[PDB]
């Protein structure tokens, strides 16, 4: 589902 | 040229193409593929005999000739380095009336003997470190050259010379022997050898001629796996960086990118071995882009687009670049297969090197039409934290900075935009 979505903003959080 | 036997693959056998049509008898227990590889074991029936043609004239004796050919040695069983070490066993067999030649292996030696009509026995060897963090040699594709002068009986690997005897103390070797090709020796009920392109020549091969032949049996338009075999779609690899030896590449946990961990090592208690683990990191898979283009075999060939694909939480993952990055370097996006137009997914693999290798490169791209280069897959120490004291910490990363870097030549080995994929291999157990 927005699983995905709540990894791209841990990706986003992880590359300042 | 010179050329007098030549075993090559075909119609399911191995034949001489050598044009003296010499007899070469495959047994039941040789298996072979059309890749010109071929197996020997420990099995009674594993074995190849050649017949030299005896209705065409050649010489009874002779003392100006080489040896050729590409061989996979697999790696010691860690409980059984004694056996390893110790018990030599003939692989190639050449001798009429107690003279005469033969290759035989003991653990980490490949031996070349000559015997005369007296009985004197001359050898040469080639010996590589079991103690190595990453071998070239263990369980890997390499090429040995073995040319006989009156003088010198030299071995050449990979297209350069690695060790020499004075054979002047003997002046008469039988060589119109039957060739056996068979393990022979106290071996393991395992052992096995990999050997391909088996050429005997009727002269002692220039150094030139040798790394001419070394690079054109290298080529090809298929990559290459860390073992020297074909690279595959649609099959499993754990991935080496040929810049970063004793790293690794692992899912950060509660993290979908990438962090660079260093290699686990031989832990038990021989004093005669130790190696990095292989088998670790996250579980790699290489598929086609395209569908529509003709894919007829599994084959991975430079310039194919592909996705870098691995296995996470039992289901297949994508590696992925974020299409707005500012730096010179990011941390790849590693998560679901996904439509997102705020990532990159499409990889071209490439092959900058020009001397022979296994390394391959991968270069996001927008598109396959698209001409414009996004980065190259590597590895970047990253500010991590701490204002006082700065820690870094490895990542798995694209960078622009490789594009300019895999221009200079010679091709820099070095760079970690170099990359090998493993595959479960039974050569190989740690
Ligand atoms: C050492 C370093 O930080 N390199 C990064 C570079 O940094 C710039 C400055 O240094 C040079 C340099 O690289 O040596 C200085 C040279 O003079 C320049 N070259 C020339 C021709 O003179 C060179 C140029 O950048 C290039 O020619 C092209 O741009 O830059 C560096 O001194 C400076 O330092 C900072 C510092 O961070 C601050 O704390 C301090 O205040 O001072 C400055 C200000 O910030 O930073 C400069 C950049 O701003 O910059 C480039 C980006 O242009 C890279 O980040 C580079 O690091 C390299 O990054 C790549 C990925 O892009 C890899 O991560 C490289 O690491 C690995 C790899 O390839 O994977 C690891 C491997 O283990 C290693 N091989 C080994 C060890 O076997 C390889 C590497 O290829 C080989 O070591 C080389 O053969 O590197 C990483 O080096």
């Amino acid at each position: 589902e927005d699983a995905f979505s709540k990894l791209k903003e841990k990706f986003m959080n992880e590359l300042h | 040229n010179n050329i007098i036997l030549n075993l090559r693959y075909k119609d399911n056998n191995l034949i001489d193409l050598s044009g003296y049509g010499a007899k070469v008898e495959v047994y039941d227990g040789v298996e072979l593929n059309d890749k010109n590889q071929f197996k020997l074991t420990s099995s009674a029936n594993s074995k190849i005999r050649v017949t030299q043609n005896q209705n065409i004239i050649f010489n009874s004796v002779f003392l100006d000739f080489s040896v050729s050919f590409w061989i996979r040695i697999p790696k010691y069983k860690n409980d059984g380095i004694q056996n390893y070490i110790h018990n030599e066993y003939t692989i190639i067999n050449c001798m009429k009336n107690n003279s005469g030649w033969k290759i035989s292996i003991r653990g980490n030696r490949i031996i070349w003997t000559l015997i005369d009509i007296n009985g004197k026995t001359k050898s040469v060897f080639f010996e590589y470190n079991i103690r190595e963090d990453i071998s070239e040699y263990i369980n890997r594709w390499f090429f040995v050259t073995i040319t006989n002068n009156l003088n010198n009986a030299k071995i050449y690997i990979n297209g350069k010379l690695e060790s020499n005897t004075d054979i002047k103390d003997i002046r008469e070797v039988i060589a119109n022997g039957e060739i056996i090709f068979k393990l022979d020796g106290d071996i393991d009920r395992t052992q096995f050898i990999w050997m391909k392109y088996f050429s005997i020549f009727n002269t002692e091969l220039s150094q030139s001629n040798i790394e001419e032949r070394y690079k054109i049996q290298s080529y090809s338009e298929y990559l290459k796996d860390f073992w020297g075999n074909p690279l595959m779609y649609n099959k499993e690899y754990y991935m080496f960086n040929a810049g970063n030896k004793n790293s690794y590449i692992k899912l950060k946990k509660d993290s979908p990118v990438g962090e660079i961990l260093t290699r686990s090592k031989y832990n038990q208690n021989s004093k005669y071995i130790n190696y990095r683990d292989l088998y670790i990191g996250e579980k790699f898979i290489i598929r086609r882009k395209s569908n529509s283009q003709s894919i007829n075999d599994d084959i991975v060939r430079k310039e194919d687009y592909i996705y870098l694909d691995f296995f996470n939480l039992n289901q297949e993952w994508r590696v992925y670049t974020y299409k707005y990055f500012k730096k010179e370097e990011e941390k790849l996006f590693l998560a679901p297969i996904s439509d997102s137009d705020e990532f990159y997914n499409t990889i071209q693999i490439k092959e900058y090197d020009e001397q022979p290798t296994y390394s391959c490169q991968l270069l996001f791209k927008k598109d396959e039409e698209s001409t414009d280069e996004i980065g190259l897959i590597g590895i970047h120490r990253f500010y991590e934290s701490g204002w006082w004291f700065e820690e870094y910490k490895d990542y798995f990363c694209i960078s622009k900075w490789y594009l300019k870097e895999v221009k200079r030549k010679p091709y820099n080995l070095k760079l970690g935009c170099n990359w090998q994929f493993i595959p479960k291999d039974e050569g190989w157990t740690e």
